[PDB]
RNA sequence: GUAAGCAGAACUGGCGAUGAGGGAUGCUCCUAACGCUUGGUUAAGGUGCCAAAAUGCUCGCUCAUCAGAUACCAUAAAAGGUGUUGGUUCAUAU
RNA sequence: ACUCGGAAUUGAUUUCGUUCAAAGAAGGUAGGUUCCUUGUGGACCGUUAUAUCUUUGUUCUUUCCUUUUCCUUGUGGCUGAGGAGUGUUCCUGUUUCCGAGCUCGGUUUCUGUGAUGCUGGCUAUCGGUUCCAACCGACGUC
């Protein structure tokens, strides 16, 4: 019944490995990372990408502990997200410092990636989103922020062109449609 | 699963976008009258439409261009071959389509007769604000189609005839509404409150 | 005079289940008056089908039919599946097609 | 340029799941979409919602920006929106799309037993008052 | 992109003005001229203190944006032209 | 249903365990950048 | 070898000996290999019309007085642009 | 092939939600000042007051989603059942309830392996040989 169409499937995971126990090297240090991903699977799989980055590991090599699903907190209220990425043009690597708008963390990383590509053509497999932290209004530096910012906004509806429902549609009327509406 | 006639206004109508629905219904076996033409628009700029029908003059069989490729000149024709072009016209059954379609640049017949409306087909719905847009009446008088000023003074006489029309009928629209509140008073009191479940 | 009092929901032969470049005549295709998705054609499965037509000789009356019965949904909008006991003439084609409404539930 | 989508105002759904039913604004979220709920008895859950999916109703509820769902509850029961909205035309219209929709054949057969005995009626006085 | 953005201009004494939707007639003293401007996507309407006409757009793009001080211009011109004319000197050369 | 109100006091310190770690991380990265502007400079 | 739908090799897979569905059209690409068939489900690939299936839903970018549009593939580069949309980093709102 | 439904479980032992309590805040309500373009206005000051929200406890809620195994009623498609007989004695199922220690034995009616059941039209249709139409396809050798 909740609308499968708007919002793409991210959820957040938690992941800890530990590289793996030897005889010359018994109780190694622990990990710990936040990411982003389709799945409790798909999560597991680019924790390993990552830490191959940072530290001499990999799945051979290591071993994984736990997967915690993260949520939101409170996914009722509106809230403003700084998020941190890199991703990779045809040139080089550009780190980016983005902000969005959502009710969720998941929601504002469905909304960059949709933002992300349709900019600046970034695939899918080049970005890695850094860290997701949650801001105040009078915190957030980008000016399209700022204008929805204060009590009282409002917003006039002007141009209503309404997505039919099917079976509603046909393909022949009398009148000739109304677009202003009031 | 549908109506005998279905007679069409084609002013504020996109040109592909209007055929490629008028092309579908053709093939499932309507018949459609298409009705102010000339009024037809088109995205992109006057120039822009002029400068493509420009690239079609320059086509023709080199050999003898009496043969070749028909540049039609007027909206109505205009129209028809881009139907025509979302049909397979060469096998027989595509033929049959055409047959069914009639198209005007108003005359007499079916300014009697209601004209429809395709709404997904439509400038105001579509083209979004300030992107530039053609009316098909100017870019064929531009191209050597004579008729503007003509279709210009008929329409501009028998809206004045409409309009006579409509004065007449409003008039009696007042007056079986004014007859219908006396009627719903008299029939009792149980039947009024039925019919303002259902709305009549 | 006319027909009194029709107990039918009429219906177009829009072609046959095909791709491209093959027919598949077995499996006929059929569009239906008011009837425009998946959700509002569950009504009319298993429901019985008659092209009616006319020919020039047969048992006492100018009028052929071809009974079949509806299948199964086609696509997202109403168009919807069927069988006739015959495969349906090419000739049958933007044609109209009863689709009478039993069986009942 | 009446009608904004403010905090508190009534919106007519026409297109998703919900169909039909009547949806409360609390907070608009960016540019597109809009924090759309319903207390009760619409019993619409609360959620992102675009802007393109809903019509704007002339009638509004004020209270303050982002709300918590209970105190919608409190600050309707006062005003009655849903209500006045449903006296207007357009609001009767809705409902007599509902209850056509849910009519027996009997209930069918009652209407146009009624609606042409009201002809018979109409045509005498329109003859009569043309006399 | 933008939400909201509205500049104001003000009328001078001997001079009315009526805009019925986006077209505006100025009548003052010497003459009057009427202009329409159904290309800008605009919403005009002068004040309760009817000396002041304010002019405003939601949801202005950065190009269009520009068009709301185009309009304050134009009809700035057609006030200073039906009190005062316009005036072009030009000399003669050679 | 009684023993998962046992235990729904320590739930809630789990879901602070992670969110006070990574804020702190976020804090400590940010400072390390403000270093490098200062020092180079 | 300047290069070639050029010449000569290594490993595996094809074409040749091989149709079917897709790439509009193509011996070699993709899916997939074939006894006659009834029903169901997919693959590659697609859903405005030709054409079976979305003028579906949702979020960005683009206005072209030669827009662009799907691997093999039916060409485009150095160098420019205060056209527009974002980013990185300095300096006083620009 | 598509559906109306439920019953327990896993996570953060509640994501939320909801009743209170204190604390804090701004995208600052009542309240003061004040200002125009008189507004469903804006600046300054005010922290719940004639609106609130968030953080942190607490009041009682099992659904959102997400693990895990399993019982369900509603419509439809394709294929199949047929020369007789007797009838359940054995066998599996469902069921009457009697005893022995959820499990086994004895007993009664009912249904399967042993099910095709009812009904209509025509005695010319059905079918076949020919030619023709229509939609889709379809350009010997080295």
């Amino acid at each position: 019944k909740a609308d499968p169409t708007l919002q793409q499937k991210i959820s957040q995971y938690q992941v800890v490995g530990r590289k793996q126990p030897t005889e010359a090297e018994p109780n190694p240090s622990l990990f710990r990372m936040r990411l982003f991903a389709r799945n409790k699977v798909l999560a597991v799989s680019k924790f390993w990408y990552l830490l191959k980055k940072m530290k001499k590991v990999k799945k051979s090599t290591g071993e994984i502990l736990a997967v915690n699903e993260i949520r939101e907190k409170r996914p009722t209220f509106v809230k403003n997200f700084g998020v941190w990425l890199r991703y990779d043009s045809r040139t080089g690597t550009h780190n980016m410092y983005k902000e969005v708008r959502d009710i969720s963390q998941n929601g504002a990383v469905s909304q960059l990636y949709a933002e992300m590509a349709g900019r600046h053509r970034a695939l899918p497999s080049n970005i890695q989103i850094i860290r997701v932290a949650e801001i105040k209004a009078s915190q957030c530096r980008r000016a399209h922020m700022q204008q929805l910012f204060d009590s009282k906004l409002k917003l006039p509806a002007i141009r209503r062109i309404f997505p039919t429902p099917k079976d509603k549609k046909s393909v022949f009327c009398a009148r000739k449609p109304t677009l202003f509406l009031h | 699963t549908f109506k005998k006639v279905v007679v069409i206004d084609c002013q504020g109508h996109l040109l592909g976008r209007l055929a490629s629905v008028v092309a579908k219904e053709l093939l499932k076996g309507q018949q459609i009258i298409c009705v102010r033409c000339e009024d037809i628009n088109i995205s992109g700029s006057l120039h822009r439409n002029r400068l493509k029908y420009q690239r079609f003059l320059r086509l023709r069989m080199n050999s003898n261009p009496r043969r070749g490729p028909y540049h039609l000149r007027a909206p109505s024709r205009i129209l028809w071959r881009t139907i025509r072009g979302m049909l397979r016209h060469k096998v027989e059954r595509g033929q049959k389509a055409l047959a069914r379609l009639q198209v005007y640049e108003v005359p007499t017949m079916v300014e009697r007769k209601k004209r429809m409306v395709v709404p997904s087909a439509l400038r105001i719905v579509r083209l979004k604000p300030k992107r530039n847009f053609c009316r098909l009446g100017d870019l064929s008088s531009q191209v050597g189609w004579s008729h503007g000023d003509l279709v210009a003074r008929l329409e501009e006489k028998r809206k004045t005839r409409s309009s006579a029309y409509y004065q007449k009928k409003k008039e009696r629209t007042k007056m079986q509404t004014e007859a219908k509140q006396f009627a719903q008073t008299t029939l009792p009191k149980d039947q009024v409150a039925f019919l303002q479940q259902y709305g009549h | 005079t006319k027909q009194p009092v029709r107990l039918y929901v009429r219906g177009i032969v829009l072609g046959y289940k095909r791709s491209k470049v093959n027919q598949y005549p077995s499996c006929s295709l059929l569009q239906l008056e008011g009837v425009n998705d998946r959700k509002d054609t569950q009504f009319y499965l298993g429901k019985r089908v008659a092209y009616v037509y006319k020919a020039k000789t047969k048992q006492g009356s100018k009028y052929r039919v071809i009974w079949g019965r509806i299948r199964r949904p086609h696509g997202n909008g109403g168009i919807v599946r069927a069988k006739f006991r015959s495969n349906l003439p090419p000739s049958s084609i933007a044609g109209r097609v009863r689709v009478f409404l039993y069986p009942s539930n | 340029f009446t009608r904004y989508y403010q905090p508190g105002r009534l919106c007519v759904v026409q297109y998703g799941p919900d169909a039909g039913k009547l949806c409360f604004v609390v907070d608009i979220i960016n540019q597109t979409r809009v924090l759309v709920d319903g207390a009760g008895v619409t019993g619409v859950k609360r959620q992102s919602m675009p802007v393109r999916r809903i019509a704007l109703t002339d009638q509004y509820l004020k209270i303050p920006r982002s709300v918590r769902s209970a105190t919608l509850k409190k600050a309707l029961e006062k005003d009655d929106v849903i209500a006045k909205f449903n006296q207007s035309s357009w609001g009767k219209r809705r409902l007599a799309k509902e209850q056509r929709a849910n009519m027996s054949d009997f209930d069918r057969f009652k209407l146009m037993v009624i609606l042409k005995q009201r002809r018979k009626v109409m045509q005498q006085k329109l003859k009569s008052l043309k006399k | 992109k933008s939400v909201y953005a509205c500049e104001t201009i003000t009328i001078p004494a001997g001079v009315t003005v009526d805009v019925k939707s986006r077209v505006v007639t100025v009548k003052g003293k010497y003459g009057e001229i009427t202009r329409a401007f159904r290309h800008l996507p605009v919403d005009i309407q002068k004040t309760k203190s009817g000396n002041r006409l304010k002019v405003e757009m939601w949801y202005g793009t950065c190009t269009d944006l520009s068009c709301i001080r185009t309009l304050c211009s134009h009809i700035k011109n057609m006030f200073t032209g039906v009190m005062k004319k316009f005036q072009y000197k030009m000399r003669f050369v050679y | 249903r009684e023993e998962h109100k046992k235990h729904r006091q320590s739930a809630r310190r789990f879901a602070a365990e992670i969110r006070q770690a990574f804020s702190d991380k976020m804090a400590a990265e940010l400072e390390a950048a403000a270093r490098r502007k200062a020092e180079e400079a």
